[PDB]
C-alpha cells in the first residue's frame, strides 16, 4: 500500500500535466477562431483589404495549434498506458485485502467496483474524484475492523 | 466597542457598554461586575442615552430604547441601513434628540417616538457632531463618504416641530380593479350552453372514455418495453444529450446517471447500447458503470465517429448485474443528422 | 301546483383566509404554425434523404 | 406592416405590436401569419373565446396541419366548449409528422387531464410525452409536481434537478426546487435554486417572499 | 404565438 | 420573539389551537407592536370562530404597518363574511398592484363580485385563478357554484366533479353535484351520488336533507317526511335555513 501510493501520484501528476496541456491549446484556438473571423470580415475582392495580413500571420497561429496537438496525445497515451499500471496495482491491492482477513466474496464484490471504474479518458469522469467519493459512503454498513482503507481514507482526501 | 456614562460620582455611577457579542452591559458604582445584562438580535451600531431612557441601533434597522434598569419601551423602524448615531443637545432650548445618519444620504432626527425633520441633500454621511462652532452656537457638522465636507447652520427663529403630514397607504389610482372585459362573443355562447347543454355532457364522457383506453394501450406498449427513463426498483433516472463539441463527422455523446436514494449505493451495473448499424463505430460500446453514490450525478461520455451524412436513433440501455436482462431505463436517444 | 323546482343554493363560498406557498406547473403551450417556406424547405429536405438512401 | 410588428415582438412591445397586426387584418383579411399571432395573444391574458374565433376561421381557409388541431383543442377547453375540445386532439395525435411532434400533443393533453382532476390519467400523459421525446424540459417539471402530491420527495427532486439542466432559462423548475429543498431545511441549495428564479424571471412575487425569507436566516437568528 | 426568449411560455410571466 | 412562533409551530402541528393561543397571548403581551405576531394570532382566533377579538388584532397590525399583504386578506375575508362588498374591494385594491397574480386574492375578488350580482364578471375573474393554480380545493368549488346560479348546468358538472378528485371527504360538493345531475338526465347516477352525500357528513349540514325531498318528490311518497324530520334540530349554526324553510314549507305541504 505504500508502494501503491507512488503510482497513484505520478499518474495524477500526469493527469495534472494532462490538465496543463489542454488550456493552452483552447485559448490559441480562440486565437485561431478570432483570426478566421478577422479574415472573413476582411476577405473581399476590392482595395482596402490587403492580401498581406491575411496569409503569413495565419501560419504562425496554425503552428500554435499543431505544436501541442502532437504533444497532448503523448502524455494521454501514456496516461492510458499508466492506467493499466493503476488497475493492475489496484487489482493487486484488492486481492490482498480479500485474504488479509477472510472475506465472504461479497465484501470484495463491493470493493471490486469501489476501486475500479474502467475508464479511458477520466479527465471529465474523475477517477480520483470517484475513489474518494466511493469510499466516503462506503464507511457505513460494509464490515468493521478493516483499517487499511481507513488509513487510505486519510490518503484519499490528501491526494 | 460602544459605551457611555450617565454621569454622576461618589453616590451613584452607571456605566453602560455595548460589545461585539451583541449585548448591552451596564455597571454599578463600585460593584465591578455586570449586574444587569440585556441583549439584542444583532450588533448595536451606536449607543446614545436620552435624559432617562437609553437607545441603541441594530444593524437590522430597529432603533430600540431601554430604561435605567433596562426594559423594552419603544421601537422605531428605519427604511434604510443605519450608519451613524449621535446625540443632539441644544443649550438654549434644552432639547435632547438622537441623530441617525442613514445610508442613502438623509439624516433623520428623532425624539422619543417622533420624527422631527430630515435633510435629504448630500450623499452617504459617516461622521456627525452637533455643537457650537466658533462664535455661532448652533452647528451640526457632517461629512461625505468620499471625504468632502458639508456644514449646516440652524437659525434662532426655527424651533423643531413634528410638522409631518398624513402619509396614507394607497392614494394612487394605479390599478382600479383590473378585470378583463367580456364581449358579445361570450354572451351568445352561454345561450348555446343553456338549451342544448344536455347533449354536450354525454359527448364529453364517451370521447374521454376512448381517451383513457388510447392512453393506457400506448402506455403499456412502452412500459413492458421499459422505454421510460424512470424506474422504481433500481432507483436512478437517465438523461442524455448531444454536446456542443459533437459536430461534423466526429460526434460526442454524454450521459447522466445519478442515484435517487439517500443511503443505498447501487452497485456495479452495466450500460450497453444496441443500435441499428449505420456507418459509425463507437469503439467501446459496452462499459462497466462505477459505483453510484447517493446524490452525485455522473457524466459518461462516448465518441461517435460517423463517416457520412445520415441520421438514425440509438437506444441506450442499462442492466442489472447478472440476472435480470429486462433492461430498465432504456432511453431511445434520437440522433441529430451530422454531415 | 305545476312544480316546486326549489333547489336553494348556498349563495356563499369558501373564501381564502391566507396565502399558502405552493408549487405551480408549467403552462400549456400553443404550437406555432410553420411558414410556407418552412413547409417547402422541410418537404424538400425530407425528399433529400430518400434520394441518398438509395445512392 | 408585418415587418414592423415583428420587431416589436422581439422586444415584447405588445402594447404597440398588436395594433399593427390589427391593420394587416384590416385590409388583407386572410394573411395567415397575422391571424395566429393575434389568436394566440388573446388565448393568453384571458380571452379564450375570441382566440377561438381566430382559429376556426383559419381552419376554413383549408390548411389542415397537425399543429392547428392542437391549438384548436386548447382554445375550446379553456373557453368551456366541451364538444370539439377532444375530438380535435385525437385528430391531432394522428397526422403528426415526427415522433418528437406527437409528444407535444400528449403534453397539452396532460393539462386537460389536470383540469378534470384525474391524476392517474394525467400521470401517463406527461410520461408518454416523455417516452416519445426525452429532453422535453417542460414535462419533467410538470410530471414531478404530481409526484410531490403523492409523497415521493427524492423522486421529485431529481426530475426538477434534470428539468433545470435541460432549460437554463425558464424560471419554473428553479423556483419549484426551492419549495421542496426549503421544507426539508437545506437553506444553501435552496438559495442558489431561488437565485436563478430571480435572474431568469424578475418581478416574481413568490421569489421575493423567499429570498427575504432566507436572508433573515443567513444574517443571524 | 407563444414565445418571449429561448422558447418560453406565457400567462405566468405576463400578458 | 422568534422562540415563540417555533413553539407555536408545535401545537398546531400536533393538534388543537386552544393551548396554542395562550402561547401567542403571552407573545402579544411581550411585544404588542410586532405585526407578524398579531396577524398569526388573528387567523388563530378566526379558526376558533370569531368572538369579535380577531377584528381588533388585525387593525393593530394594519395601523402599525399598512402594506402587509397577509394582514389585508384576513380583514378582506373578515368584512366579506357579512357584507360590505364595496368596502372589501377598497381593501383589496390596495394590494392588487403589489401581488398581481395571487390565486387566493383572485378567488376572493371573484367571490366579492358574486355578492353584487355581477355574475358575468366573476367567471372572468375566477378563471384567472384556475389558470394560475390548476388544482385547488376552493377555486374549483367556487367556479362550479356560480354556474348553477347562471343555469349553465352542463359546464358546472365539469368543475364540481373536478374537485371531488382532490378532496373526497366533502359533503357539500356531493350535495351540489347531485343538483348538477338532475338538470341533465342521469337519474340513476343521481340516486347513487346522493347516497354518498348523506353519509359523509353525519352531523353538520341541513340543506341536503331538504334536497332529499325534491328527489323524493318524483315517483316516491313514503320516506319523504322521514328525510324531512331527519336532523330537523340545529345544534348551533347561523346559516340561512329560513330560505330553505320556504322550500321546506312546500316539503311539508307534500305530506299534510
Amino acid at each position: 500500500l505504500q508502494e501503491y501510493f507512488e503510482l497513484i501520484d505520478h499518474h495524477f501528476e500526469l493527469r495534472i500535466n494532462g490538465e496543463k496541456l489542454e488550456e493552452l491549446l483552447s485559448e490559441r484556438a480562440v486565437q485561431f477562431r478570432a483570426i478566421q473571423r478577422r479574415l472573413l470580415a476582411r476577405f473581399k475582392d476590392k482595395t482596402p483589404a490587403p492580401l498581406q495580413h491575411l496569409d503569413t500571420l495565419l501560419d504562425g497561429t496554425y503552428k500554435q495549434v499543431i505544436a501541442l496537438a502532437d504533444a497532448v496525445e503523448e502524455n494521454q497515451g501514456n496516461l492510458f498506458q499508466s492506467f493499466t499500471r493503476l488497475k493492475s496495482a489496484t487489482h493487486l491491492v484488492i486481492l490482498l485485502i480479500a485474504l488479509w482477513q477472510k472475506l465472504s466474496a461479497d465484501q470484495v464484490a463491493i470493493l471490486e467496483a469501489a476501486f475500479l471504474p474502467l475508464q479511458e479518458d477520466t479527465q471529465e469522469l474523475g477517477w480520483e474524484e470517484t475513489v474518494d467519493a466511493a469510499i466516503s459512503h462506503l464507511l457505513k454498513t460494509c464490515l468493521s475492523k478493516s483499517s487499511k482503507e481507513q488509513a487510505l481514507n486519510l490518503n484519499s482526501q490528501l491526494n | 466597542v460602544f459605551l457611555e456614562v450617565s454621569g454622576q460620582f461618589d453616590v451613584e455611577f452607571r456605566l453602560a457598554a455595548a460589545c461585539r457579542n451583541g449585548n448591552i452591559y451596564i455597571l454599578r458604582r463600585d460593584s465591578k461586575h455586570p449586574k444587569y445584562c440585556i441583549e439584542l438580535s444583532a450588533q448595536p451600531v451606536g449607543l446614545i442615552r436620552v435624559h432617562k431612557v437609553l437607545v441603541v441601533g441594530s444593524t437590522q434597522d430597529s432603533l430600540h430604547g431601554f430604561t435605567h434598569k433596562g426594559k423594552k419601551l419603544w421601537t422605531v423602524q428605519m427604511p434604510a441601513a443605519i450608519l451613524t448615531m449621535n446625540l443632539l443637545e441644544q443649550h438654549s432650548r434644552g432639547l435632547q434628540a438622537v441623530m441617525a445618519g442613514l445610508a442613502n444620504g438623509e439624516v433623520r432626527i428623532y425624539r422619543d417616538k417622533a420624527l422631527l425633520n430630515v435633510i435629504h441633500t448630500p450623499d452617504a454621511v459617516t461622521s456627525l457632531c452637533f455643537g457650537r462652532y466658533g462664535r455661532e452656537d448652533n452647528t451640526l457638522i457632517m461629512t461625505t463618504r468620499g471625504g468632502g465636507l458639508i456644514i449646516k447652520i440652524l437659525k434662532r427663529t426655527a424651533v423643531f416641530v413634528e410638522g409631518g403630514s398624513e402619509v396614507g397607504p394607497p392614494p394612487a389610482q394605479a390599478m382600479k380593479l383590473n378585470v378583463p372585459r367580456k364581449t358579445r362573443l361570450y354572451v351568445d355562447q352561454t345561450l348555446r350552453e343553456r338549451e342544448a347543454g344536455t347533449a354536450m355532457h354525454r359527448a364529453f364522457q364517451t370521447d374521454l372514455y376512448l381517451l383513457r383506453l388510447r392512453a393506457a394501450r400506448a402506455y403499456l406498449q412502452a412500459l413492458e418495453s421499459s422505454l421510460s427513463p424512470l424506474s422504481t426498483t433500481a432507483r436512478e433516472p437517465l438523461k442524455l444529450h448531444a454536446v456542443v463539441q459533437g459536430l461534423g463527422p466526429t460526434f460526442k455523446l454524454t450521459l447522466h446517471l445519478q442515484n435517487t436514494s439517500t443511503t443505498r449505493p447501487v452497485l456495479g451495473l452495466l450500460v450497453c447500447f444496441l443500435y441499428n448499424e449505420a456507418l459509425y463505430s463507437l469503439p467501446r460500446a459496452f462499459f462497466k458503470v462505477p459505483l453510484l453514490v447517493p446524490g452525485l450525478n455522473y457524466p459518461l461520455e462516448t465518441f461517435v465517429e460517423s463517416l457520412s451524412n445520415k441520421g438514425i436513433s440509438d437506444i441506450i440501455k442499462v442492466l442489472v448485474l447478472r440476472e435480470g436482462q429486462s433492461a430498465p431505463l432504456l432511453s431511445a436517444h434520437v440522433n441529430m443528422p451530422g454531415s | 301546483v305545476k312544480s316546486m323546482f326549489r333547489e336553494v343554493l348556498p349563495k356563499q363560498g369558501p373564501l381564502f383566509v391566507e396565502d399558502i406557498m405552493t408549487m405551480v406547473l408549467c403552462k400549456p403551450k400553443l404550437l406555432p404554425l410553420k411558414s410556407l417556406t418552412l413547409e417547402k424547405l422541410e418537404k424538400m429536405h425530407q425528399a433529400a434523404q430518400n434520394t441518398i438512401r438509395q445512392q | 406592416l408585418c415587418g414592423i410588428a415583428r420587431i416589436y415582438e422581439e422586444m415584447n412591445n405588445m402594447s404597440s405590436a398588436a395594433e399593427y397586426y390589427k391593420e394587416v387584418l384590416k385590409q388583407d383579411n386572410t394573411h395567415v401569419e397575422a391571424i395566429a399571432c393575434i389568436g394566440s395573444n388573446h388565448f393568453y391574458s384571458d380571452q379564450p373565446e375570441i382566440a377561438l374565433r381566430f382559429y376556426r376561421r383559419l381552419l376554413q381557409m383549408g390548411i389542415y396541419n397537425g399543429q392547428l388541431f392542437n391549438n384548436l383543442g386548447l382554445c375550446c377547453f379553456y373557453a368551456q366548449q366541451y364538444d370539439m375540445t377532444l375530438t380535435s386532439f385525437e385528430r391531432a395525435l394522428s397526422l403528426a409528422e415526427n415522433e418528437e411532434e406527437a409528444a407535444d400533443v400528449w403534453y397539452n393533453l396532460g393539462h386537460v387531464a389536470v383540469g378534470i382532476g384525474d391524476t392517474n390519467l394525467a400521470h401517463q400523459c406527461f410520461r408518454l410525452a416523455l417516452v416519445n421525446n426525452n429532453n422535453h424540459a417542460e414535462a419533467y417539471n410538470n410530471l414531478a409536481v404530481l409526484e410531490m402530491r403523492k409523497g415521493h420527495v427524492e423522486q421529485a427532486r431529481a426530475l426538477l434537478q434534470t428539468a433545470s439542466s435541460l432549460a437554463p432559462h425558464m424560471y419554473e423548475p428553479h423556483f419549484n426546487f426551492a419549495t421542496i429543498s426549503d421544507k426539508i431545511g437545506d437553506l444553501q441549495r435552496s438559495y442558489v435554486a431561488a437565485q436563478k428564479s430571480e435572474a431568469a424571471f424578475p418581478d416574481h412575487v413568490d421569489t421575493q417572499h423567499l429570498i427575504k425569507q432566507l436572508r433573515q436566516h443567513f444574517a443571524m437568528l | 404565438g407563444i414565445a418571449e426568449m429561448m422558447l418560453d411560455e406565457n400567462a405566468i410571466a405576463q400578458v | 420573539d422568534l422562540t415563540y412562533i417555533m413553539l407555536g409551530k408545535i401545537h398546531l402541528l400536533e393538534g388543537d389551537l386552544d393551548k396554542a393561543i395562550e402561547v401567542y397571548k403571552k407573545a402579544v403581551e411581550f411585544s404588542p407592536e410586532n405585526t407578524e405576531l398579531l396577524t398569526t394570532l388573528g387567523l388563530l382566533y378566526l379558526q376558533l370562530g370569531i368572538y369579535q377579538k380577531a377584528f381588533e388584532h388585525l387593525g393593530n397590525a394594519l395601523t402599525y404597518d399598512p402594506t402587509n399583504y397577509k394582514a389585508i386578506l384576513a380583514a378582506g375575508s373578515m368584512m366579506q363574511t357579512h357584507g360590505d362588498f364595496d368596502v372589501a374591494l377598497t381593501k383589496y385594491r390596495v394590494v392588487a398592484c403589489a401581488v398581481p397574480e395571487s390565486p387566493p386574492l383572485w378567488n376572493n375578488i371573484g367571490m366579492c363580485f358574486f355578492g353584487k350580482k355581477k355574475y358575468v364578471a366573476a367567471i372572468s375573474c375566477l378563471k384567472r385563478a384556475n389558470y394560475l393554480a390548476p388544482f385547488d380545493w376552493k377555486i374549483l368549488y367556487n367556479l362550479g357554484l356560480v354556474h348553477l346560479t347562471m343555469q349553465q348546468y352542463a359546464s358546472a358538472f365539469h368543475f364540481l366533479s373536478a374537485a371531488i378528485n382532490f378532496q373526497p371527504k366533502m359533503g357539500e360538493l356531493y350535495m351540489l353535484l347531485a343538483v348538477a345531475l338532475t338538470n341533465l338526465e342521469d337519474i340513476e347516477n343521481a340516486k347513487r351520488a346522493y347516497a354518498e352525500a348523506v353519509h359523509l357528513d353525519k352531523c353538520n349540514p341541513l340543506v341536503n336533507l331538504n334536497y332529499a325531498v325534491l328527489l323524493y318528490n318524483q315517483g316516491e311518497k313514503k320516506n319523504a317526511l322521514a328525510q324531512y324530520q331527519e336532523m330537523e334540530k340545529k345544534v348551533s349554526l347561523l346559516k340561512d335555513n329560513s330560505s330553505l324553510e320556504f322550500d321546506s314549507e312546500m316539503v311539508e305541504m307534500a305530506q299534510k
